[PDB]
């Protein structure tokens, strides 16, 4: 379903599909780990990202936070990611500030 | 979600269309979205056998204005409205090459 970003920071989302909205009122640090059935891989996409580069960034990890990083990003369109296993972590971080740049994250389980 | 069928009317916030491997040589997917939003179609790193197959993007239902036909392209990005169609066609006797088309509801929140 539709997850409200700020409410779920630090938690593991178990939905087979849904969307995470960042909101313009996000914490300075927020992490979401998506957990799928062991036979699945997670597919994630951000239709449009335009963060105040230099202040904010989003980073995706293949697995948990200790897993390989896909890199920090701040802008883009049709950004897509595929994990190698049934787990994926997304981290929003803002160096100083009160407001957040809003964005949506879509996700679903891809069972080959 | 992931789709592997030969065409259809799809409604999804984030969908990934993969190579249909069945006997049909032409597949047409009509993408729907809540009309309040626009669709973002992405066909990254396309590599088909030019001359034997192609992906075509239409403004609306089949028979509508064709926006383009391609077989290779590092990145093709399109923003359209609900009802937009993606079409894949190949010659009889030519096995479909691997492709991946992504459509997303374009939104920021």
């Amino acid at each position: 379903a539709r997850i409200n970003g700020p409410d779920e920071c630090g938690r593991v989302i178990k939905d087979t599909s849904g969307s995470i909205s960042n909101t313009d009122r996000q914490k300075n640090l927020c992490t979401w780990t998506i957990l799928m059935k062991p036979d699945q891989k997670v597919r994630m996409a951000i239709p449009y990202l335009n963060l105040a580069c230099g202040k904010e960034y989003v980073e995706v990890f293949d697995g948990l936070l200790s897993g390989p990083s896909y890199g920090k990003l701040c802008a883009g369109a049709a950004i897509v990611f595929l994990s190698t296993a049934n787990t994926m972590t997304i981290k929003y971080n803002r160096i100083s500030g009160n407001s957040s740049s809003p964005f949506l994250i879509y996700f679903y389980g891809s069972s080959p | 979600l992931d789709y592997h069928a030969c065409g259809g009317r799809l409604t999804d916030d984030y969908g990934t269309i993969f190579t249909y491997k069945g006997p049909k040589t032409e597949c047409v997917w009509t993408l729907q979205v809540d009309p309040k939003y626009k669709l973002l179609v992405s066909i990254p790193t396309l590599n088909l056998t030019c001359g034997k197959e192609y992906v075509e993007v239409l403004e609306g239902a089949p028979g509508s204005k064709s926006l383009g036909k391609f077989c290779e392209g590092l990145s093709i990005l399109n923003r359209g409205s609900s009802g937009m169609t993606v079409k894949y066609k190949r010659d009889s006797g030519h096995p479909a090459s691997p492709y991946e088309i992504i459509f997303l509801r374009d939104s920021q929140g």
